[PDB]
Order: C-alpha cells, then structure tokens, then sequence
RNA sequence: UUUUCGGAACUGAGGCCAUGAUUAAGAGGGACGGCCGGGGGCAUUCGUAUUGCGCCGCUAGAGGUGAAAUUCUUGGACCGGCGCAAGACGGACCAGAGCGAAAGCAUUUGCCAAGAAUGUUUUCAUUAAUCAAGAACGAAAGUCGGAGGUUCGAAGACGAUCAGAUACCGUCGUAGUUCCGACCAUAAACGAUGCCGACUGGCGAUGCGGCGGCGUUAUUCCCAUGACCCGCCGGGCAGCUUCCGGGAAACCAAAGUCUUUGGGUUCCGGGGGGAGUAUGGUUGCAAAGCUGAAACUUAAAGGAAUUGACGGAAGGGCACCACC
RNA sequence: GCUGCAGUUAAAAAGCUCGUAGUUGGAUCUUGUGGAGGGUUCCCCGCCCCUUGCCUCUCGGCGCCGGCCCGAAGCGUUUACUUUGAAAAAAU
C-alpha cells in the first residue's frame, strides 16, 4: 500500500511471456542507441524518453532489443544526469509546497503535508547514499533544496 | 500470541515479563516486603507480648455474639494487637498482666469467620497451653 | 466451487476476461496498429493507449487526442494488431 | 510483504482440503516449496503437482486427496539436536504411530524418520500428519 | 669488475576471456494521460430570515403557559405596507451518498498549491513492514491581548409551580457565543473492534475510473459527445442471505482459518474497593495535564441469556364488587 | 501464559499520523548413468562440463622401465547451524 496515504491499489503493468515479439521491427540495436542520444539533448529525462520511444515506433523496450536499459545508454556516453530523477522530483515538489506556505500561513493542511513529502526525501537519499549514487557528506536541507532547484 | 516471535527477541521478552509480574497481587507483597515492616510480627509464627486489658468484640452480622478476646502489646516490635480466646471459658484461663503467646489465624493476614479485626489466636498464658487446661492435662501454676 | 474445477488448464475465454494479473500468464492487453491515414503515404506504427498526440510528417501531422483510455483517432481509419 | 512464503503456502492447503477442493493455486513458488511438496507426495499424502511457469515467480496447481488433515509451518526455524528431537516429536504428533515432522539438514530436506538414519540434526521448518 | 640467477616496484602497447550487468514481484518509489471529490488556504458574489431604526395606515389589546403572572400598550403597541442599518447564517435540494490521517468539511465565481482511484508492452531494481526517543495536526469549554456584539445565553434579578423549590416552566440579562493574534491537549476523541499480509460461500445495488454491445434519445444526417438501456474488470462506503467456522451468549465472511495450540510487529490487562487519591518529577500565565503508590478493607463485584413480577410504556379485551 | 493466556460488551487498543533505534524482510545461481552397501530407478570412485577446487614445486619415501607417476605443503569469500574428537575436582 502507499506510503503515506491509507489506499491499496493496482495499475502495475504486466509484460508478455515472449520478449522477441512483434517480429517486424525495423532498426537494430545500434540504430536504437542514436535514436535515444537525440531526445536526451532534447531534454527528456529515461522515463521521459521510453515513452516517446514505444509510442510511435515498433520498439516496446530498449530491454527487449539491447542488453542495455535507457540509463545504461545514456551512461555510457557520460550523458547520464548528476543524480536520478526521482531525488530530484522529490525535492523539485517540495520548494512549491514552502511557496505556497510563505503566501498562505493559515492552511495546516499544507503544513501537514509537506511533513510527509520531507520524510520521504530522507528515506529515499538513504537508499542512493548507501549504495554510493550520492557523496556520503551530502544530506538534505532547506539550504541544498534552494540550490539544487536554481 | 500477538507478540514478537524472531529468533533474536529475547531482550524483548525477558523484559517485558520482568515488568509485568509486578501487577500480580501475591508477587507485590512479596517483593516490596511493605507486608513484613507493616506487620506486628516480623514474619515470624509466633510472637510473645503481655496482656493489657480483656475486650469483648461483638461479631458481624448475621451472626451475633460476644467473642472475648484480649488485647495484647509485644516484646519484639512494641505494638498492639487484639486477639482471640480459643474454646469455651478460657477466657478465665488468662489472667491479665502476665506474658501469652500469640500465633496466626490461618488466613494470613485477614479475618477469619464472623469476627471482624481479629487476626490472632492464643496458644500458651504460662508455659501451659490452653489445650491442656481446657482438657486438664495441665493446671495453672499459682 | 462446485470442487469440478481445472486449474491446470485455462478456460477458453473465461480466463481471458479477468484483471490481467490474475490470468495464470500474465500478457498486457493493449496491442500495437499500423495506419496510415490519407495523404501521407507511410506506414506508421502507434501504441493503442498511446498518452501522446502523434503526427505525420505530410500534409496531415494530428492523428490522436490524449485519454485516460485507448487515445481518440482524429479520423477512424486503420487498425492492425500488427502481427503478435 | 509475505515474509514467510511457506507460510502462506501452507494455510491455503489446509483451507482447501476442509472445503473438498481436489485442486487449488499457490503462489509464489520457490524452490524450497517444491522439495517440500516432494516429500508429502512420496509418502502418499497428495497426488502429482504441475509447476505452470512465468517469468516472475511461477505458481502451482496441486492434486490432493482427503488423505491430507493438517500441515503446519514452524516459525521461527528452531535447531534439533537429536535428543531434541523426541521432545518436538512428542509435541506436533497425534501419535508415535504416524505423522512426519520435516526438517532440513546439510544433508538435504527430508523427514525425521530419515534424519535421525543419517545421524544429523538441523533446522526445522514444518510438520504435518 | 661483469652478467646470469633471485627478490621487488613502478610504465607503456598488443594477443587470449560466449570478455563481465539474474528476473522486474497480483512488493515499493517515480514519471506520463484523461478524470474525480461538501479535501485545504486566500479573494469575491448572493439569498432569505432575525433584531433595531425611519416613513405610511388602522384601532385596543399584545406576549406566554398545563393553567397563569412578571412584562409590553391610544407619543398607536400588536398587525399590515414601504424603505434603511447591523451582525449572524447557508434551509428545503442532502441520501445507510462523497472527500479527509484524525479532529472534520455543503450559496456563486476566480486564484493558489495538494491528493486518491483507474489506464499504461514507460522508468528505478528491493529502495519494505511495524515502530522506544522525538515530531506535526487535534472538537467543545477555558485563559491572555485586540476587534466586533445581531442571535442565543452559564452567572445574576424576577414571575409562577410545590409542604419546601437555590430546580423543570415564563420574562429580563452579564461572562461567553463571532473574528484576529497567542496559549490550553482533553471527550462515549466509539465501529466501545491496532497496523500490514495471505486464504476461504452466494446475490442484488450504489459512488468513481476503464472496457465491450443488439437497443432508444439529444445536435449538422452524422462521426467527435452527452443522457438512458445491458453486461464485464479494478479498488471504495454498505446491505441482504446461510449447518464455512468461531463465540459464554448476544452476535460476527470475520470477532473465521485455535489443545490439529507458532505469518510479521507495537501498545496494554491480572478479584472488588482504597484511587487516578497520596508523594516526588515534569509541563502550563491561569485552569490543569502526564507519570503515579501504600497502609487498610471485603466474598463478592461484573458479562450474556431465561423465567417471573413490576412500569406515572405500547396494542388488544372485559366487569354496576368499576365508571357514565 | 517461551511451550501456552487475554483485550466489541466480562479488567483492557495510545485521538490520529509521522519517525530514528530495535525486531522482521520476496524470487533467483545443477540433473541423469557401471562397481560397492539397501530396494526394483533411489541413498564410497568416478563419468557428459565438475567431482573432495589447484598448483609447484622442493626437500626427506613408495613405485615401474636417466625418464616418468601419486600421498603430505598453501586453500576453496566469511559465520551461524549440525555432526565428531580433545578437554574437563570429588561427594551428590
């Protein structure tokens, strides 16, 4: 169930038993890797640039026709970014919740939930700072949070 | 169950059953040993004072009677406590101002039958028990 | 259950129209499709739930409207499976 | 979560033997669960099983019969010392006259009767009868 | 003197490695899409009522109760008509419906940020569960300092009722009720039912998303789409049904899977009183909150259910020892 | 009350949530054949690639006819666990 909300839920996507399905493809594994490289300059983030992959070409996954994932290719250049994306919109939100805290100081409700989004920032940096995705000297504060979003 | 069943939880047992043995009622007394220091004896079966001054208790209801006990001050801890005769007319058998020796009940520490706050019996008045002045095995020495 | 029941093999459509992890093998259910819609002549490949507008490069570069569902055509031309 | 996974297995057995079900579904499969099921099968307690295959975890399709009554988990896994072992036997047994705790050793996963023949203790995992 | 051998360190380029990446959870996190909701904050619109005031008209009583009275009234109340001001408040629509972590949340429109469910052949690769310390929010009443003050109203003053009546009832009325800025942490804060996970009957509905369809209907004949009809898949609030099973029973698809006793973990209980008292600590401006004994006393206290009796409870029926 | 208790109403779940320690934690990385001991496949040598993983050797024995073969020497990433030894005063 969610973290912090009390719901239990499904919408996880379910693959086919077959990976080397539909059998028609066109392009090949190094086509593929220059077809990735362009939207990344383009500013489209791994997430980002599966989707605009999948939806309009024959690929399904970059997994099922190279060996490689999406942040593997862009790693192997050094294209890679400086830290994953999901740290960064964790604290990417939580300067717009502080915002709207500074221009409205009577709404608890706000203040409540920006309790929850901060303490999932923590749990979060101490799965990457263990597993040394993250300088060990680095933690998380108001200060880093301001730098870090401009 | 609803408790913790690792394999490495034993502080967490141990500790918890530590703590919640103070709540029984027998354990409490035991160990905090507030019964003993409260107590007119020191723990001992007996105890030995000198009579102060017959008393009659009227029993508790529905029951009524005149109980003749006796009420008696220690050597040992120089307190008073009041305490019943045993058999019938043995209450002529105690001569006051003289030594007796007390025992319990046999309820330890609460009152027995339909006298109220008399947790005492009496066993000997000379060196001579009452037993064998009530039956004529002995006699009183004057 | 009337204690009558096969699990060892699927039933033939019965199964096939439950939630898609309860399916003995898991499989999606959304599928691909290769239109081509009047006035450029190629052969583009979409994803049914799509999330994404599409374009063509001709004349004609519109062909879905974003839903929550399968995508909304922008004309109701074309529909393949392609192949598996 | 699931942090048994025989465990979970097991209750789901006993649930379906009681209503007459002679064929039931259990997931996740592992490993542990099949040489399990093994040894409940040789001694002739359930019928064949079929391993349907994915690519995530797999599940099982079992055949059973009434034969079955009543098989447990053990948890957390206890150590058996072969004088020990009376002790446990006594405990998750009807009688001394049938019934199998399992247990697995160095020397694989197998019964009691076989356990104390290969003169080794270990750790034990269920029981059943 | 010199190599060799031996030991050690550091530097380049090249052969040889199936030359190196487990799967992607009916575990979790994150992106993406279309929606949804009395969710929250700020701003703004509106309605009627109530009280008071101004103006106009009509004349003798008006309020109120079981019955009365206090009280109000020819400068005219009450009532009717017309206008004005203030503060409060969102009826009927509004339901075994929705949203929220809980406390809670219903006039319009705009703005600000937030969230669940569902859809997904996208991404990450175990990042989890429950939780001493510690932290956020937390009705009503109360306290401190300001603003405001209709309505209701502890306190208080009267009028009745009653032997008495410091009460029920009627009239008047302070604190408060309202808002702003600080405190206070408690409630039958009740589903009197911890949280997370698995398995095990039936049926019909209802709210939200998605999928399919012979049918009708609304507009340009349409398509796009809405309304209704029929069925399916998720997750949500509930109901009905019974020899799943449990329970002391009442009852409960969970309070089930339990002497055939062991899925994970926190909090908490040990006869009834004495007592949430004594005492010291800690927190608070105050009011008080949290933590929290013992001496001594007693053989019952309590739960569910059944039979009686009783009722200034309800429904039937009867009598000149009851009435008319 | 670990084995082995209870928490709707009998005594009893913090108002609610967050959270560090503690406790607990998904799947995943090997099976068949002759001889020997026991059945009619199955549980000390070996074989498919592996089989107590290796070498490197050199010093002190065993061999066979200078030359050659195999025991002892470093060890298989670490623990727990389990099994065997050593080691333990008497009295009880």
């Amino acid at each position: 169930g969610r973290m912090h909300a009390p719901g239990k839920g499904l919408s996880q996507s379910a693959l086919p038993y077959r990976r080397s399905v539909p059998t028609w493809l066109k392009l090949t594994s190094d086509d593929v890797k220059e077809q990735i490289y362009k939207l990344a300059k383009k500013g489209l983030t791994p997430s980002q640039i599966g989707v605009i992959l999948r939806d309009s070409h024959g690929v399904a996954q970059v997994r099922f026709v190279t060996g490689n994932k999406i942040l593997r290719i862009l790693k192997s250049k050094g294209l890679a970014p400086d830290l994953p994306e999901d740290l960064y919109h964790l604290i990417k939100k939580a300067v717009a919740v502080r915002k709207h805290l500074e221009r409205n100081r009577k709404d608890k409700d706000a203040k409540f939930r920006l309790i929850l989004i901060e303490s999932r920032i923590h749990r979060l940096a101490r799965y990457y700072k263990t597993k040394r995705v993250l300088p060990p000297n680095w933690k998380y504060e108001s200060s880093t949070a301001s730098a870090l979003v401009a | 169950m609803g408790k913790c069943r690792g394999l490495r939880t034993a502080r967490k047992l141990r500790s918890h059953r530590r703590d919640q043995k103070w709540h029984d009622k027998q354990y409490k007394k035991a160990h905090l040993g507030t019964a003993l220091k409260a107590n007119p004896f020191g723990g001992a079966s007996h105890a030995k004072g000198i009579v102060l001054e017959k008393v009659g208790v009227e029993a508790k209801q529905p029951n009524s009677a005149i109980r003749k006990c006796v009420r008696v001050q220690l050597i040992k801890n120089g307190k008073k406590i009041t305490a019943f005769v045993p058999n019938d007319g043995c209450l002529n058998f105690i001569e006051e101002n003289d030594e007796v020796l007390v025992a319990g009940f046999g309820r330890k520490g609460h009152a027995v039958g339909d006298i109220p706050g008399v947790r005492f019996k009496v066993v000997k008045v000379a060196n001579v028990s009452l037993l064998a002045l009530y039956k004529g095995k002995k006699e009183r020495p004057r | 259950m009337p204690l009558a029941k096969d699990l060892l093999h699927p039933s033939p459509e019965e199964e096939k129209r439950k939630h898609k992890k309860k399916r003995l093998v898991q499989s999606p259910n959304s599928y691909f499709m290769d239109v081509k819609c009047p006035g450029c002549y190629k052969i583009t490949t979409v994803f049914s739930h799509a999330q994404t507008v599409v374009l063509c490069v001709g004349c004609s570069t519109v062909l879905c409207q974003p839903t929550g569902g399968k995508a909304r055509l922008t004309e109701g031309c074309s529909f393949r499976r392609k192949q598996h | 979560v699931r942090m048994n996974v025989l465990a979970d297995a097991l209750k789901s057995i006993n649930n379906a033997e009681k209503r007459g079900k002679r064929q039931v579904l259990i997931r996740p499969c592992s490993k542990v669960i099949v040489r399990f099921l093994t040894v409940m099968m040789k001694h002739g307690y359930i019928g064949e099983f079929e391993i349907i295959d994915d690519h995530r975890a797999g599940k099982i399709v079992v055949n059973l019969t009434g034969r079955l009554n009543k098989c447990g988990v053990i948890s957390p896994r206890f150590d058996v010392q072969l004088k020990d072992l009376e002790k446990w036997q006594n405990n998750l047994l009807p009688s001394r006259q049938f019934g199998f705790i399992v247990l697995t050793t160095s020397a694989g996963i197998m019964d009691h009767e076989e356990a104390r023949r290969k003169h080794t203790g270990g750790k034990i995992l269920g029981f059943f009868f």
